[PDB]
This record gives C-alpha cells, structure tokens and sequence, in this order.
C-alpha cells in the first residue's frame, strides 16, 4: 500500500551502485595522472563535484522537473544544489553508517577521527549537525519512500522566484506534501509525530547547506579549491 | 552558468 505518486518519484531514483562505480572510477584515474609532487579537502571537492553531476542527471530525467524549461530547470537546481548533496550526504549515514564512520558517495568507509583532524572547526561542526540529524531520522526508521519525498520537497522548493511556471512547483509541493502525510499514516499508524518530524528536518537541513556554501566560497576565494561545483556557488 | 545549461541539454 504506497500512493501512486510516491511510486512514480521512485521509479526516478537512479542506480546507487552505477552511480557510485562510475565516481569510484573517475577519481582513481584522476589521482593515477598526478605525480607525488592534493588535499584531503580538495579531493572532497572532486568528489562533490562529480556528485553534482550525477544530481543533474537524475533531476533532468525525473517526473514534473523533465517538463520545465531549461531557465526554470536551472534556478531549482541552483537553488537547492547544496541541500540535495547535503540530503544523500544523511541518508548515506543512515542505510550504511556506523559511529565514528562516515560512508562516501565512493562507497568507502572513512573513520571520524582521521576527518574530524583535517576538516577544520566549522566543517566539523557542520558535520556534527549532521550527524544529530542522522541520529533523530534512525530513531525515526527513515525509509526510502520518505527519503525520495523529501528530495522533491527539496528539489521544487517555494523559495525559488522568478519561475516561468511556479504553479508546477507549487502544485508538485502540495501533492508530494499529501502523499507523504498519507505514507506515513498508513505504514507507521503508531508514529503520530514521523510527518512533522520529516518536515522539521529539512529547515535544518536547509541551514547546514546553506552555511556549507558559505564555508566553500570561503574557501574559494582563498584559493583553497574550475568545474561544476564553482559554477554554483556563484550562480 | 553555461556548464549547468549545458548539463541539462546535451543529447
Ligand atoms: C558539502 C560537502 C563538501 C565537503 C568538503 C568539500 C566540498 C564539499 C559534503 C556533502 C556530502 C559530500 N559527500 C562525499 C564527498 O562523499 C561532501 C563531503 C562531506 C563529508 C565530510 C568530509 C570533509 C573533509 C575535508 C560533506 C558535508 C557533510 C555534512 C556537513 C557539511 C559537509
């Protein structure tokens, strides 16, 4: 028993194993090019990037966004790009995560001590927020249905002006908000405060992405990280 | 941001 709605954002999920096979793939390459002669943050930053490149894809090919024109299309993924990453960043943590790990979109497991040395007070602490998230949405048994649903709410944010045809945007955040109300009622009777504690999370998820752009072009501008992801800090 | 535009139209 799902509403038809939710199966249609889930027949949009891409191939987590090719998806990660193929980043696994370009980044070994790109290290066997480099003589001895890369940090720790900047090869996160690749990583990203090839991330962002994958989140294009999946949006371009998913229902309702594939129906809006490239200039509408641009200004959602501008708008939540961070957010998106910092939302499969979450939801890594909670299939396969273990304390005092952090799974990579690699599929590689990092312990928390090595990171939590090189990653520099504000990354940790934004990490840190995360990882209360993480803990709060397992108690909560987040499951994928609710996982793809909140990547919609996400993706067609109302925060987004300026839009040729908001009325989709719009009509996609009321009816993917229904759907989830209606998922969570029928799969966990019991749990009367799962919806609202969904939705609570994505202001905060919002915060930690936004203050994570602001730490990047940061670091951008000290010349600390040309490619996908500089373009969106900008834009 | 002519990469993301690219990124949304090439075949
Ligand atoms: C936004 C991120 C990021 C981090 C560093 C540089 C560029 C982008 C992600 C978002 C998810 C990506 N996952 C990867 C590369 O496997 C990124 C990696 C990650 C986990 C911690 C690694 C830090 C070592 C220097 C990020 C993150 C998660 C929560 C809060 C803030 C940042």
């Amino acid at each position: 028993s799902i509403p038809h709605l939710i199966l249609e954002l889930l027949k949009c999920e891409p191939d987590e194993p090719q998806v990660q096979a193929k980043i696994m793939a370009y980044l070994q390459q790109e290290q066997a090019n480099r003589s001895k002669h890369l940090s720790t943050f900047g090869l996160m930053c690749k990583m990203a990037d090839q991330t962002l490149f994958s989140i294009v894809e999946w949006a371009r090919s998913s229902i309702f966004f594939r129906e809006l024109k490239v200039d509408d299309q641009m200004k959602l993924l501008q708008n939540c790009w961070s957010e998106l990453l910092i939302l499969d960043h979450i939801y890594r943590q909670v299939v396969h995560g273990k304390e005092g790990s952090i799974f990579l979109v690699t599929g590689q497991q990092v312990d928390y001590s090595i990171i939590a040395s090189q990653a520099g007070a504000t990354l940790n602490n934004l990490m840190s927020h995360a990882q209360e998230l993480v803990a709060k949405l397992r108690s909560l048994q987040f499951d994928q249905r609710e996982f793809v649903c909140l990547k919609f709410l996400v993706l067609f944010s109302l925060d987004v002006k300026n839009l040729e045809n908001f009325q989709l945007v719009e009509g996609v955040q009321e009816q993917v908000n229904a759907a989830l109300l209606d998922y969570t009622m029928c799969n966990y009777p019991q749990q009367t405060e799962k919806f609202g504690q969904l939705l609570l999370r994505l202001p905060e998820i919002r915060a930690i992405s936004m203050q994570a752009e602001e730490y990047l072009y940061y670091k951008h501008l000290n010349g600390d990280v040309n490619n996908l992801l500089i373009e969106m800090l900008h834009a | 941001n002519a990469l993301l535009r690219y990124l949304l139209d090439k075949d």
